[PDB]
RNA sequence: ACCUCGGAGCAGAACCCAACCUCCGAGCAGUACAUGCUAAGACUUCACCAGUCAAAGCGAACCUCAAUUGAUCCAAUAACUUGACCAACGGAACAAGUUACCCUAGGGAUAACAGCGCAAUCCUAUUCUAGAGUCCAUAUCAACAAUAGGGUUUACGACCUCGAUGUUGGAUCAGGACAUCCCGAUGGUGCAGCCGCUAUUAAAGGUUCGUUUGUUCAACGAUUAAAGUCCUACGUGAUCUGAGUUCAGACCGGAGUAAUCCAGGUCGGUUUCUAUCUACUUUAAAUUCCUCCCUGUACGAAAGGACAAGAGAAAUAAGGCCUACUUCACAAAGCGCCUUCCCCCGUAAAUGAUAUCAUCUCAACUUAGAUACCCACACCCACCCAAGAACAGGGUU
RNA sequence: UCUCUUACUUUUAACCAGUGAAAUUGACCUGCCCGUGAAGAGGCGGGCAUAACACAGCAAGACGAGAAGACCCUAUGGAGCU
RNA sequence: CCGAGCCUGGUGAUAGCUGGUUGUCCAAGAUAGAAUCUUAGUUCAACUUUAAAUUUGCCCACAGAACCAAAUCCCCUUGUAAAUUUAACUGUUAGUCCAAAGAGGAACAGCUCUUUGGACACUAGGAAAAAACCUUGUAGAGAGAGUAAAAAAUUUAACACCCAUAGUAGGCCUAAAAGCAGCCACCAAUUAAGAAAGCGUUCAAGCUCAACACCCACUACCUAAAAAAUCCCAAACAUAUA
RNA sequence: ACCCCUAUACCUUCUGCAUAAUGAAUUAACUAGAAAUAACUUUGCAAGGAGAGCCAAAGCUAAGACCCCCGAAACCAGACGA
């Protein structure tokens, strides 16, 4: 079955809390081929808004979706048409979450 | 130094456009001017040329932007132009 | 290679320079901001309740005194009608302080316990107090009157 | 005792190589530079109705001066003075 | 695959920063560019050399005037990553017959009619 | 296995686009009998050949289908017309095997050996904690899975070499790595002791002889402290062998009409080189076993049974010498004799802050923790020598 | 034969004298380690070493010399046999 | 040198195969494919060269190109100067890496196969040496000058103290299963303790946590390896104004 | 003069050779591009041209300028050899 990034590979509820669920599927993760994590409703938000947040403070004037949306240095010689829309945050099939 | 000379204006390379490069080498011992220097007779010869293409780009932008407006005023003339040369009749 | 890889393709040095080039930039703050500058009402309740009633007060240190020595010796002070109250010092202090018995302030810090009444029977409270003899009878006061321990033992004798 | 296998910097193993300081101010030189060419680009003149036709007289003629050249490439005159310019390798003093 | 690039009419947007930032008028634009070839076109597409050789930006560091018309400016929007580009300003207007052969252009890319070789 | 033609994907949107790439088909059928003639303009399978559409006009009337196919010559026929699974489908009119008896021109454009790339396979370490271990995940073993490393196997690629990079084992000499078989040090134990298991550190030193087999391997006999794992062009054939393997002879079984062949067995079968260049040709600290006593002590219910300290006796290795023995004899040798000396780091403790306890400390801090050899130097014609290829050296009173 | 090799004689050898070849040879003022590279370097990169020149010996390297590979493939190249 | 003697002649046999091919200087000049007893070759095309004739050739504005992503086709301006046709032929038609979209293989290979685009097979500088990465191209002399690309950064694990009686060996099941084998419920006294969160017991018994008090205050950086074979490999340096 | 700095012999072959791929000790001599159909250029004459033949809706006649070397195993004929 492939697997993309970003993408809920098992939802638990019920009557328990967050702790409770993120010590065995934290073990469960860790074990994945791929890097995965345990989150909550909350800890997914709060990750989703750090990003933003860290997009919108960012005070580099230069940005790696402007730059190749703008063909800046005629970089799309060495870049892919699909990094137009992955914005350098992905290479290949591993996920880079401290690219903005 | 050539980001300090751009910073002045006086180029980058002070083999450019100075008195330095642009003032002749030597004259007679009496007084009588060189004549003048190969790479400065090339030099005024290609400022020429600029001069001239500048010149001859800008008249002929500017006579382009006046013949448009002149179309755009035969245009609204033709529209303006809408007097019904009989009178209607009839329901009226 | 094919474009997706099981280990981290090596990538262009272009690209590599444009990735080092576009590294996200946290914002600085300049003066550093590290660097920038319930219970409380049910235990009022009752402490009005054992302060305007129930005169005598006597303030002993809360020594460890082992579960079955805490049930005979609160069994045999409650055969002989005093109470022991166990009442936290940081709802109890501030009270003092403003209920003007600050003079008794000064002595209810550590472990601290109530040997209380309404009734003045000081001979059993020091004759347990010397069965006892880790006991100390830090304090307290007797109608409204601070005594320390030499004037509690006067007035029992 | 470090070996990369095959050549250093073609195949599924390259010899790793690092951004430096001065390479990074490079292109954030070149960046630059292409930004402010993006705001002279960002602002233009004339619009393309009022540009519709105002060089088409001189590309016309600069065309056909072309077409004159291509026309008139033919071969030269020869002349008399010429061959009997080559009699004279035989001129002698006395 | 590799091809030719689309490039958004959102970046050919100018901005009130950029103005100030790069002091120019919105209203009365500049007249003529100065476009400098500042890059090979080695190592780069066949289209962006025959581009470069349409504009005659051949040799590096030759500045060359052309029209601010929207034309000239896709030509340039292609090539844009080899060339810098200024607005040529005119600081005592466009030279004429008698001051044609006096002029210089400078680095500040200020075209003088009257040049002397002498000091302030 | 395929060879020609067509449809779909790869090849998402003008055209085109490969793979011994993934699927589906074709070598016709049915209707008509103007399915007659002729003629602008076009398309075109990337060439040509071939193929495709068609206005108008004459004459009548009032084709479906995707591929559904074959050139020239020649043959048949009065003519019109018609002839190949020419399917190797742009088709030679008509021709098979075998060669180790082989030959020639070449090719590292292309295989076998070796190197190199890669790590599917192989090997190791760690993470996770199911499970086993009376209980107990973590004394020990370990599923599913994850992360990383190695380049010893079997492969895969065809990058140097086919105007030669000689080959399997064995002899000889070994260089190196440590992922340690033994000897050294230490931690844990389901470690009472002896024995063990597991982990850390350690590459100075060592790691046997035989029967069968060409064997590497493997089985067995006898030991030993141990009989390590690998790399070195599967180290080493201008140092050796040629038992095996793939030249020419022959036999057996099988295959084939036969020639002949078998990734089957068996008997036999030429191993050249006078060293030009690089490199090198005398760098003195040794390990191990056994015996005694400690001691039948510690330990242990008993059975069993140490570690330190010390003494002796050997063996090997290195260096050397002939007194005797022995080969022998103005001498060279071993089978004989003499000598052989430092540590080594894992960890265990004390004081004591960050963190007024404690804490062995990437806190400051304390403890366990070499000498020898050589060394002078135009007597030299010549002679002798325990010195020596020549040269050199020692003696000549 | 070997454990396990030793001693002696002859030839060879080395030196002196006379005579005097051959294969080989792009030019060489011809070192070591690690890396690189047509993927195994005396000659390239980084480091180390380094007065010059004979004579004897060795065979690890010069992918050493010899023989336009004796195995494999190719050629609309041959030949022998059935 | 007998799988068919030797010599002469046909014979200068033939060779899609190897080797070689001799003065100076300049200029243009790099590989879509189809057939083929063909893939070691050749013919046509394609590219290339020369000489002529003519007029448009590249870049492209809007509108236009089908139902079941990057882009392209077409294309007036515009910037430029090439293009088509005619005539005459040779040679290339055994291809490598890099970026991107894919296919095969192991989402192996300096692997194989297509496509788009670079570079190499031509110069120079850089990444250590260096084909293919980056910078840069049009040629000479100079003991002038401004620049291009261009030098890797990182160093990780301290965590509390004190305290604990009891309705009850809650009920059922079981020999007992007592907070802790499995089930229902989960109340309730002391100031403050779960009909018990881990251990531990055949079951018991025991000891930790959550709870009172206590008090400065939970102090809380949320992170993580190592191996191979001749000999580690520039020397080094934290602090003088880009 | 060396010492300093820079500099990976040549040819062939190939995607690519310092390559450890080929050839070469060195010198002297010898040793390898032959031609038609057409075209192009320069003359002569010109509805004709060429010293019969041939070509001709500007052609015809004349000239110039364009196509290598070595090498097999083989096949056949006639001799000579026990
Ligand atoms: C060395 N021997 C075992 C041999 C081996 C092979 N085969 C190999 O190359 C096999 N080598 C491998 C194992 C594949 C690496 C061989 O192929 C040969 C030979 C021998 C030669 C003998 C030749 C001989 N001459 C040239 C010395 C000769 O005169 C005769 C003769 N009888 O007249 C030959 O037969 C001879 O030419 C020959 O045939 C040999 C080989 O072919
Ligand atoms: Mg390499
Ligand atoms: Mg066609
Ligand atoms: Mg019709
Ligand atoms: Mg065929
Ligand atoms: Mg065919
Ligand atoms: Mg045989
Ligand atoms: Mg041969
Ligand atoms: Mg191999
Ligand atoms: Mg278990
Ligand atoms: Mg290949
Ligand atoms: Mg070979
Ligand atoms: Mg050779
Ligand atoms: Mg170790
Ligand atoms: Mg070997
Ligand atoms: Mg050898
Ligand atoms: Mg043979
Ligand atoms: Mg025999
Ligand atoms: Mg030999
Ligand atoms: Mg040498
Ligand atoms: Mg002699
Ligand atoms: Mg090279
Ligand atoms: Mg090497
Ligand atoms: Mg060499
Ligand atoms: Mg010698
Ligand atoms: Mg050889
Ligand atoms: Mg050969
Ligand atoms: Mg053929
Ligand atoms: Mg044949
Ligand atoms: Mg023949
Ligand atoms: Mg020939
Ligand atoms: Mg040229
Ligand atoms: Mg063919
Ligand atoms: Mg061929
Ligand atoms: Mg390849
Ligand atoms: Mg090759
Ligand atoms: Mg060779
Ligand atoms: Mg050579
Ligand atoms: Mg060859
Ligand atoms: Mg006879």
């Amino acid at each position: 079955t492939p697997v993309k990034a970003g993408r809920l590979v098992v939802e638990m509820g019920g009557r328990c809390e967050f702790e409770e669920v993120q010590g065995f599927l934290d073990q469960v993760a860790h074990k994945l081929p791929f890097a995965a994590k345990a989150v909550s409703r909350g800890t997914l938000e709060k990750m989703r808004k750090d990003q933003e947040e860290r997009e919108r403070n960012n005070q580099n004037p230069w940005t790696f979706e402007r730059i190749a949306t703008a063909n800046m240095l005629g970089i799309r010689k060495v870049l892919s048409p699909y990094d137009l829309t992955h914005k350098g945050k992905y290479w290949g099939k591993f996920y880079m979450p401290k690219r903005v | 130094g050539g980001q300090w000379r751009l910073q002045q204006g006086l180029a980058a390379n002070p083999s450019g456009y100075g008195p330095l490069t642009e003032l002749p080498d030597w004259s007679y011992a009496d007084g009588r001017p060189a004549p003048p220097m190969k790479g400065q007779l090339r030099r005024k010869a290609e400022r020429e040329t600029f001069a001239r293409r500048v010149v001859l780009l800008s008249q002929e932008m500017d006579a382009g932007l006046q013949a448009w407006q002149l179309r755009q005023q035969k245009l609204q003339e033709e529209q303006r132009k809408q007097e019904n040369a009989l009178k209607p009749k009839g329901a009226s | 290679s094919k474009a997706v890889t099981r280990h981290r393709r090596v990538m262009h040095f272009q690209r590599q320079k444009l990735m080092a080039v576009t590294e996200y930039i946290p914002p600085k703050p300049a003066i550093h901001p590290s660097c920038l500058p319930g219970l409380i009402r049910l235990l009022r309740r009752e402490i009005a309740a054992v302060f305007q009633d129930n005169r005598m007060i006597a303030v002993c240190q809360n020594v460890a005194l082992s579960a079955e020595d805490k049930l005979l010796m609160r069994h045999q002070l409650r055969k002989h009608k005093i109470l022991m109250k166990v009442f936290p010092n940081q709802v109890l202090k501030p009270f003092l302080e403003d209920s003007k018995y600050q003079n008794l302030l000064p002595l209810f810090v550590g472990h601290n316990m109530l040997l209380v009444s309404e009734e003045p029977k000081v001979k059993e409270m020091v004759r347990i107090l010397r069965t006892v003899p880790f006991l100390p009878l830090l304090g307290g006061c007797i109608d409204d009157t601070i005594l320390s321990r030499q004037g509690f033992i006067n007035y029992s004798k | 005792r470090g070996r990369i296998p095959g050549r250093q910097w073609i195949g599924k193993h390259r010899r790793p190589r690092f951004v430096s300081l001065r390479a990074k101010q490079n292109m954030i030189r070149r960046l630059e530079i292409e930004a402010e060419n993006h705001y002279w680009l960002s602002m233009p003149y004339m619009t393309r109705e009022q540009e519709r036709g105002h060089a088409a007289v001189r590309r016309r003629e600069a065309f056909e001066a072309i077409k004159a050249a291509a026309t008139s490439k033919f071969p030269p005159h020869r002349f008399i003075a010429d061959q009997l310019d080559h009699l004279n390798v035989t001129k002698k003093w006395s | 695959k590799f091809t030719r690039s689309r490039i958004p009419e959102k970046v050919f947007q100018a901005s009130p920063e950029d103005h100030e930032k790069y002091g120019g008028d919105p209203q009365n634009p500049h007249k003529l560019h100065i476009v400098t070839r500042i890059k090979s076109t080695r190592r780069r597409p066949y289209w962006e050399k025959d581009i470069i050789k349409m504009l005659g930006l051949e040799k590096a560091h030759t500045p060359q005037v052309h029209k601010n018309i929207p034309s000239v400016n896709a030509k340039l929007k292609v090539v844009k990553h080899l060339i810098r580009i200024k607005p040529l300003k005119l600081p005592q207007g466009l030279p004429a017959e008698e001051n044609m052969s006096n002029t210089c252009l400078k680095s500040t890319g200020e075209l003088v009619v009257q040049w002397h070789l002498k000091p302030v």
